[PDB]
């Protein structure tokens, strides 16, 4: 309208947006900093970066932008482009890229009392350190540090924002249910806000918004843990295969191939930081070492099975341990022509008897192999169960604290 | 050129302030009618849940300052003015991914002598729409483009859907406009519904910028051909190969190799599938469910082949063939399964010993054969029990997948089609 | 030059760059549009986007920018920033995800008669309807649609400079061949009113893919796997490696699936030619494995449980072996001792009988292998030819 | 106060940066270019783009920016931001992206005689078509094409900078600060002025300055990670001939496993080779060769297994084949005696069948020896030839074949 | 503030920001340059680029921007847009692919005496020689060279704020440890003239990689595969699975080579430690496979066609088994019937002789396996220690 033109011309005749609004030399401008989370886009762990879509709820008072609405047909507030007024250089300090400032410069709301309100939107990429120890059963603590890049505590005073009917401060990230998309991989457990000072520097002050988020590990559960469990079952099963089948090595070494394939699968998903080993990688390495030991013991069992008196002499300790003691514990418990013809028959009988003795010793060796294989079966079953259960409970006992401490 | 004089009068002589709403009194509302035209659907890459689209935003409003008497000038009935010279309603896509809220190309506005202003800027928008992986790759998605006016509150400008006329009665355009001739179908996605809605939020207040909204929805269905050909059919066939392990005789020392190789191929398919989907945890994808089920079944097949081999290679020197086992696995199940002079004295003693040894060997061999028959019976039972499970599970999973059409009517509680063919009334 | 400084000062003193360059508002500005293709940067089959490096040559006359050279020391041409004068807003209508209009505001050439020449560079990303039916022996036809965004044909008219784009300085792609290219002007009317034509110029380039990278990287390994598929039928069952060989061929093909998935386009519009070929190879290997399992089961059949059916004997032992020309296959205690010797002799009777029956089963398995080897080599050749030659002859 | 302030306010007063400083009609502005290479960042074969960091030195004369030093306290050199001055629109033409201009717009050094010295740094991504024939034992010949995108040969005259009267016909590389790329080494770096004779002295594309970078790859990564492992794994196929030809020998296992490993290597190399389809890279040729050889050896193993496991009953061992291969290459008494005779006869028959089996085994062994020698020769010769072709792929001694000059300082 | 409004109005009325801030053109501007390292974003080994988040603190005096506080209500410090006043053109000389100069024109702090304090942020993508010889136990020394682009030392002189970069608010990297950091100022002269020094300030940071991720994710599986390939020699030849085990270990190593090429940098300047270890493991497995083939061939040595050489018997059957202390290895028709029995007996004799010779060959093969098992375990240990011990001790 014409009156809005007149009011704008009156307000900005000598107004300098470069000058901070201070009634008297030494006054401080109180700036209220609030945050509204519209969408928690990503939490890329490879680069340790959180992408969010937010609004900044900024509020301050500019004494120069005051007018009497009675003299202007009762105009109570104006929508003035954000570049025409002084604004505090509120930026995200812990950004991962070089983008400190907002993205969308929505025009400010100025009221006749001098109260300026600004709610610019931004897509921010902040840097939060990732605690890779319980990944993917992990909760993260990603912060967003906001302060004036230019002005210090002697020039502006940061404060928390007020609720819709401003009576008390809002000390949290605001989430508008009408416009808010759940991440689908992250649950927001706490979202507090707090002001922070620095003992060394008395001119520093910021408002930090903390996001405590817990991951939903269903994807990783399926795609890594279930196949690993099946491979561990196969590694245990190798000790039930008879050595005569000639398939022990196939089973065990193919299981090892499968585990290394799963390692290749997981390579491009785990963060590449060296402060700790994520629990999923620990479980993969434990399964890999278990499968390798199953291969080693399969080789030993096959070696024992294929022994004979022609190559090995069975020692006393092996016989005592594996044939006398272990089985009950493991529940196994096992005329010239006539003279020539007579000599030929006698020789045949002698050969058969020698073969019988040789076969008996071979069967002793094979029984030792069987008992050793059963012992390894039980030992590996126990080890695998205990280790998997321990790792899984350790993973499942990792929960964010009830109190955010912020 | 009279256009120069007219524009000078409109903008310079009249002192046009582009930062002021076109209202005679600062309590009226500027009505901005907007519409969306989809030039082409570029992508819906599911890894980061981004919908890239080429759209043309159509804007229309009145500006009483941009009015003139066409006779006082030459009969000039229309003008083209750059948007940087006139007041423009800043309508921004709120749910964008990359930080692009505005249109790509700020084209000229068109102004009539009565103040009617139309603006048709084109844009590339990268909006966020979450992906429902429940029935992947037989899934349909419901992506949205949400437009808000963040420069003025609802008391100052009202967003509305644009209107059109057919036979003297105007109706709102409650859908995305698609030109049947120019529009080229996406390679992977088919558009099923394309409604448009003006959403009010009564829990907010009119004196705010989060009270009004105009949303355009794209209910699109994936075309499941790449995945069916390259992922589903080869995996299904290789999995069916696992049942042949039971038909493979134990003498051929390759049962375990066959089953384990099937498992390895399925692990490769798991690696391929893991890269195609986001990391979300709302549900397990259909293909993921099938892979888990089939891998578990193949592991069961491997275990049961191991058990059969353990049975086949038992001997009288290490195991006892109990009567219970004989009755169960040699009589009952095979029927149920429809299965198919001292020198001469020394010579005499030696021949007797030979005969005794041969008889003992024959008994050993026949009991080994009994163990072999037991193993064969176990194979037949395992096949009869597992092959139907595999087939039925596969059929059920993938017919459930193939029966996942979109609801054929958006906004479940709404009886309106939001189809461009049948405008309301 | 002082003369040129004065000329430029005088030209733009009262020049409004938002007004069209027409003497009367009822006239139209005539613009000559030409497209100069400099490089075909890339083609994206999945997203249907063709990226090109071009120059958009635009010529028109601005009546307000005339001058008499005699008054300016003989100057006849000058270079002006394109931002200083009225420009036509030419927009790539079928833009995919690039810039809609010209963003590189290069300088333009202005004659003393007002004639203007402007050739800004641009990167056009156009939406290209890709057909993958014959991939990688595929020919792609897709266009660049140009038009004036905000002006109709009665205010600004555009005419093509030539009949086809200028490829004088076109860098060779190394992946595509420019088979043909042309440009057409279209008049489009609307139900509104037949007095307001809407003009555009569509330039289309017909590209033929060079199928060497994809051939050597995809098709040849598939051919090796197909050839190895039927090799298992010449391998005897006695060597416990039939399943090893066939299953390892299948695993190699499954691993190669990684290469195909990472190389070929992931579109769902149609099944590519090599897609059909690879599916054929997969089904071929799987069928070979199934029949190999059947043969192995037959070879090890025991006489005790299974007895040879009469038809099996008639066919595989008598009939088929005759018609296989290539193969070389043929077509006191004394009483106890006496009783024991008799027992040994009769046990050998029985052993020989069982061995003969098992041998017959082995022979039947061998005959089935030979038949299957012939059939599978024939099927491999026929299927490969049927899949490929049909498209290859057209080239 | 700074006299430079008065001098610059005088110079830029009534100065139009749109106007080329041609003193009169038919005056051609001489613009001299000197390219300095700071870093050869990379040469991306997939994108066929070369990324470089260069300091391009541009010199010209602007008669409007001359002053008499005696009037300004002997000031003979000022710095004026380049955005206030006329510049020759010298751009990189063969850029993959749309980045024609320099990266940082440095101040222009202006001398009292009108001489102007501009040294803007730039990050350029230029098109370098890749000759893939010898990859990874290849050398590329990349060029940086510079020309004015505004003015033609009638308005400006692009030339190579001349130092102490000698034309600088090469890319300048400072020996100390320059850091080797790590994958590429620079062998030649000539510079020359080129003409497009298809055009006239108009069109702005008639003249150009081209700086060439003839660079040779260092194939250590490929040698250690792909070539050598691939060769070692592929050579394993000749071992199948020393394995026994029966169950448990594992001829087919070994040969087919080597083929599967070669398939894995094929997948590994698919991610490195450029996607152009004008030539087959050397590494791709070698992979195809070894895969074909492994296929042939698998076939030969199958044939040997078939021959060695033959039986008198499935096949007949004709003496012709034997010569060809094993050559050039009371009633109780009656019943008891009958039983003994039958036992002896059965033993005889079994022994004869066995004997024929060993004959077949010997034939198989002979075939193994012959085919082993053939395959060893084939594999060795093929691998040596293929990987000796790459070793002899040398960069030409001269930057331009028929030009005797070396184009070096 | 009306006082500050008036001050800013009177402070830029006749201020030309193109001119150096010196009273006389023969003076020089003295700029105090300080670098504050906020974060080490990444180290790119392949392209040799280090990405850092820094604040570039700069201090200098501008006499034209001084005022008397008593005339403006006692104002002593104001904040101005940095684009309003003269700024030094500090350039990152060794910029790889980022911005050469400051691009975020933040506000600066101006004191009433003309003293200026400007601390803009920046992302420096600096080129630095990466030495991958002890990767992943590698120490990197990467620098940042800064200097005034267009002025020599007699017109604009830069001097370090302190002798070290400011790391007070540095963020712990999680991949690199900051061993040391320093800054040095250099005077460079030219053959032109020794009265015109050219100044630059170089900051360098000594970074030590934290080798836990690479150890766990690369080296340990390689150790496991080395151990298994050594183990192959304990598997008896009778179990026809030696080739299965060895070649499956080779396949696992090839898949892990895929993983490694995915993870380790693709540099080519020199062979990393992991590269040498991977090559050693490959050669180890290949030698194991070859010698396994030799053992298998020896084991299945036909006594009919081969006779044991005397030296083989002397070495492998007599002496070697004796020094293997830890092992447990050994150190009418009646005439026809009579003739048949004799034939059976003599055939048994011949079979026994052949079996004895074959068993001797098998024994020799087993002894060779024992020797090679000891040898290969020793080689595995020795090589594993050799590849890494030098670097581990160096730390
Ligand atoms: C420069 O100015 C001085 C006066 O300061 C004068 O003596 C001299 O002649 C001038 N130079 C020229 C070339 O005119």
């Amino acid at each position: 309208s014409v009156m809005e033109d007149t009011l704008l011309s009156v307000l900005f005749e000598t107004y300098n947006p470069k000058v901070r609004p201070a009634q008297t030399v030494g006054d401080k401008v109180t700036v209220r900093v609030g945050l509204t989370l519209t969408n928690l886009l990503i939490l890329n762990e490879k680069i340790e970066e959180m992408t969010t879509n937010v609004f900044l709820n900024l509020a301050w008072t500019d004494y120069r932008l005051q007018w009497d609405p009675a003299a202007y047909e009762g105009i109570k507030d104006l929508r003035i482009p954000s570049s025409d007024v002084w604004q505090p250089d509120i930026v995200l300090m812990n950004n991962n890229d070089g983008s400190f400032e907002i993205t969308l410069h929505v025009n400010v709301l100025v009221q006749h009392t001098g109260a300026v309100s600004w709610q610019p939107s931004a897509i921010y990429r902040s840097s939060c350190t990732i605690k890779v120890m319980y990944f993917p059963f992990d909760w993260q603590n990603c912060t967003m540090v906001f302060k004036s890049y230019t002005y210090d505590t002697s020039e502006v005073t940061l404060q928390h924002a007020l609720d819709a009917k401003g009576e008390r401060e809002v000390k949290e990230i605001v989430i508008n249910k009408d416009a808010f998309t759940e991440n689908g991989q992250w649950s927001i457990e706490h979202k507090p806000s707090r002001k922070n000072w620095r003992s060394d520097d008395p001119s520093y002050e910021d408002v930090t918004f903390y996001l405590i988020i817990q991951r939903k590990p269903l994807f990783y559960i399926v795609y890594t843990i279930i196949p690993c469990i099946l491979i561990s079952i196969l590694a245990i099963l190798v000790f039930y295969l008879p050595p005569d089948a000639g398939e022990k090595m196939s089973l065990s070494i193919s299981a090892l191939l499968a585990v290394t394939v799963f390692l290749l699968l997981l390579a491009d998903k785990v963060p590449e930081t060296s402060l700790s080993v994520p629990i999923i990688i620990r479980y993969l390495m434990f399964i890999m070492i278990l499968v390798a030991f199953s291969v080693i013991l399969s080789v030993v069992v096959l070696n024992l099975h294929h022994r004979s008196p022609n190559t090995h002499t069975m020692p006393n300790w092996i016989r005592q341990i594996f044939i006398e003691t272990l089985p009950p514990f493991l529940w196994i418990q096992r005329p010239q022509d006539l003279k020539e013809a007579v000599e030929a028959i006698k020789y045949i009988a002698e050969q058969l008897e020698s073969a019988s003795e040789f076969d008996d010793l071979k069967k002793d060796w094979q029984y030792v192999a069987m008992v050793a294989d059963r012992l390894f079966l039980y030992v590996f079953f126990v080890i695998c169960s205990i280790g998997t259960f321990s790792i899984f409970l350790d993973a499942s006992h990792n929960v964010p604290p009830d109190n955010p401490f912020a | 050129n009279e256009e120069e004089r007219l524009i000078n009068d409109l903008l310079i002589v009249n002192k046009y302030n582009k930062h002021v709403r076109p209202v005679k009194h600062n309590n009226e509302v500027v009505n901005i009618a907007l519409s969306l035209t989809l030039s082409n659907l570029i992508s819906l890459k599911e890894t980061d849940e981004t919908l890239t689209s080429n759209v043309w935003m159509d804007h229309a409003w009145y500006d009483h300052r941009l009015t003139w008497n066409a006779s006082e000038y030459s009969d000039i009935s229309i003008l083209r003015l750059p948007p940087e010279l006139v007041w423009i309603p800043d309508i921004v896509l709120q749910n964008n991914n990359d930080g692009q809220y505005h249109v790509a190309y700020f084209c000229n506005v068109l102004v009539r002598p009565n103040g009617y202003v139309t603006w048709l800027p084109p844009a590339i928008f990268r909006s966020s729409c979450p992906i429902n992986v429940l029935y992947f790759p037989f899934d349909w998605q419901n992506c949205s483009l949400k437009f808000t006016a963040l420069n003025y509150d609802a008391n100052e400008i009202t967003m509305d859907l644009m209107t059109d006329t057919i036979d003297g009665k105007d109706y709102p355009i409650e859908w995305i406009i698609i030109d049947p001739e120019a529009f080229t179908e996406n390679g992977e996605w088919e558009i099923i519904h394309k409604p448009a809605k003006k959403n009010i939020y009564p829990d907010k207040f009119p004196n705010g910028t989060n009270y009004q909204d105009v949303t355009f929805y794209l209910i699109i269905r994936r075309k499941p051909l790449f995945y069916v050909i390259n992922f589903i059919t080869p995996c299904v066939l290789i999995s069916f190969l696992a049942s042949l392990a039971f038909y493979l005789p134990a003498e051929s020392g390759e049962k375990m190799s066959t089953a384990i190789s099937v498992l390895l191929a399925q692990a490769v398919f798991l690696l391929l599938t893991s890269q195609r989907l986001p990391e979300t945890a709302l549900a397990v994808p259909l293909i993921g469910k099938y892979l888990m089920f089939i891998m578990s079944l193949v592991t069961g097949v491997i275990v049961n082949c191991g058990i059969v081999l353990n049975f086949h290679f038992r001997t009288p020197s290490t195991h006892v063939l109990s009567t219970r086992v004989k009755q169960i696995f040699l009589e009952k199940l095979p029927r149920i399964l429809h299965m198919s002079h001292d020198e001469i004295k020394s010579g005499i003693d030696s021949t007797n010993y030979i005969v005794k040894q041969i008889k003992e060997k024959n008994a050993y061999d026949e009991e080994v054969g009994n163990w072999n028959l037991v193993g064969q019976t176990i194979d037949r039972l395992s096949m009869f029990i597992i092959t139907p499970v595999m087939v039925l599970g596969t059929i059920f999973i993938f017919v459930m997948g193939n029966f996942n059409h979109p609801p054929a009517k958006p906004f479940e509680g709404d009886p309106f089609d939001y189809s461009s063919d049948h405008p309301r009334c | 030059s002082e003369h040129e400084t004065r000329l430029v000062a005088n030209l733009l003193e009262n020049y409004n760059k938002v007004i069209r360059p027409v003497e009367h508002h009822t006239h139209f500005v005539d613009i000559t549009v030409g497209l100069q293709l400099i490089q075909l940067i890339s083609v994206d089959e999945v997203n249907q986007i063709v990226e090109t490096n071009v120059r958009l040559r635009q010529q028109w006359i601005d009546v307000r920018l005339r001058w008499n050279p005699a008054d300016y020391g003989g100057i006849k041409k000058i270079r002006l920033p394109s931002d200083d004068v009225w420009l036509p807003d030419l927009v790539l209508y079928n833009n995919a995800d690039g810039d809609f209009a010209i963003v590189h505001m290069t300088k333009l050439l202005l004659d003393y008669t007002g004639k203007i020449m402007w050739t800004p560079p641009a990167i056009f990303k156009s939406y290209c309807e890709i057909i993958v039916t014959h991939f990688p022996f595929d020919q792609q036809n897709c266009t660049m649609k140009l038009g004036i965004w905000t002006y109709d044909g009665t205010k600004v008219s555009i005419s093509p400079e030539s009949d086809r784009p200028d490829l004088s300085t076109f860098m060779e792609s190394g992946e595509w061949v420019m088979k043909d290219y042309r440009g057409w002007k279209h008049w489009v009317y609307y139900t509104c009113c037949p007095d307001t034509p809407y003009l555009d110029i569509t330039y289309h380039f017909i590209m033929q893919r060079i199928p060497l990278y994809f051939v050597v990287n995809v098709i040849i390994p598939c051919l090796l796997f197909s050839f190895l598929t039927g090799l298992v039928f010449y391998l005897p069952t006695d060597s416990g490696e039939k399943m090893t060989l066939s299953i390892s061929v299948l695993l190699s093909l499954t691993v190669f699936l990684l290469v195909i998935v990472e190389l070929i386009p992931s579109t769902s519009s149609a099944v590519p030619l090599i897609g059909k070929y690879m599916l054929f190879t997969m089904i071929f290997v799987i069928s070979s494995i199934i029949i190999t399992v059947v043969v192995i089961n037959t070879h090890h059949r025991s006489p005790s449980t299974h007895t040879m059916p009469q038809w099996v004997r008639k066919i595989f032992i008598d009939t088929i072996p005759n018609v296989m020309f290539f193969s070389t296959m043929k077509r006191p205690d004394v009483k106890s001792a006496i009783e024991g010797v008799k027992y040994i002799a009769e046990h050998m009777k029985s052993d020989e009988e069982s061995s003969n029956a098992a041998e017959e089963w082995k022979y039947v398995a061998m005959v089935i292998d030979h038949i299957l080897l012939c059939v599978f080599m024939l099927i491999c050749i026929i299927g490969t030819v049927s899949v490929f030659a049909g498209r290859l002859i057209e080239l | 106060e700074n006299e430079e302030g008065r001098l610059i306010e005088k110079l830029l007063g009534d100065y139009d940066k749109r106007i080329i400083p041609a003193k009169t009609l038919d005056h051609i502005i001489d613009v001299t270019l000197k390219l300095t290479l700071t870093n050869l960042i990379s040469l991306n074969e997939k994108e066929e783009a070369l990324t470089t960091n260069v300091w391009i030195e541009i010199q010209w004369n602007d008669y409007r920016l001359s002053w008499n030093t005696s009037e300004y306290e002997g000031i003979d050199l000022v710095r004026i931001p380049s955005e206030l001055l006329w510049l020759p629109d010298v751009v990189l033409e063969n850029n993959v992206d749309g980045q024609f201009e320099v990266a940082y717009y440095a101040n222009v050094l202006v001398y009292n005689d009108g001489s102007m010295y501009w040294l803007p740094p730039a990050i350029y991504r230029s098109t370098c078509p890749i000759a893939v024939t010898y990859f990874p034992f290849d050398w590329q010949n990349c060029s940086l094409v510079f020309r004015s995108q505004t003015y033609n040969a009638h308005e400006v005259n692009l030339q190579l900078s001349a130092e102490e009267g000698e034309a600088v016909e090469w890319i300048h590389i400072d020996p100390e600060d320059f850091t080797e790329n790590g994958e590429w080494t620079i062998r030649h770096r000539p510079a020359k002025k080129n003409y497009n004779w298809q055009l006239t002295k108009d069109d702005t594309d008639f003249q150009e300055i081209i700086f060439f970078l003839i660079i040779q790859r260092k194939p250590l990564f490929y040698i250690i990670n792909i070539i050598a492992p691939c060769v070692l794994i592929s050579s394993l196929v000749v071992l199948v001939y020393f394995l026994p030809a029966q169950a448990g020998g594992q001829k087919c296992t070994l040969s087919i496993s080597v083929l599967l490993a070669q398939t894995i290597f094929l997948f590994l190399i698919a991610q490195k080779v450029p996607e152009t389809s004008l030539n087959v890279p050397l590494i791709g040729k070698y992979l195809i060769f070894v895969m074909f050889v492994s296929m042939l050896i698998v076939m030969n193993c199958v044939i040997v297994l078939n021959v060695s496991l033959r039986t008198p009953n499935t096949h007949s061992l004709s003496e012709k084949i034997k010569h060809l291969f094993l050559g050039f290459l009371a009633p109780e008494i009656k019943s008891c005696v009958e039983a003994c005779n039958f036992i002896a006869k059965s033993t005889k028959e079994q022994n004869d069948s066995g004997s024929e089996n060993e004959n077949w085994v010997l034939i198989g062994k002979v075939i193994d020896k012959a085919c082993f020698w053939i395959a060893l020769l084939l594999f060795s010769i093929g691998t040596l030839a293929i990987f000796l072709t790459g070793h002899f792929n040398q960069v030409p001694e001269f930057p331009f074949p028929g030009d005797p000059r070396k184009y070096v300082p």
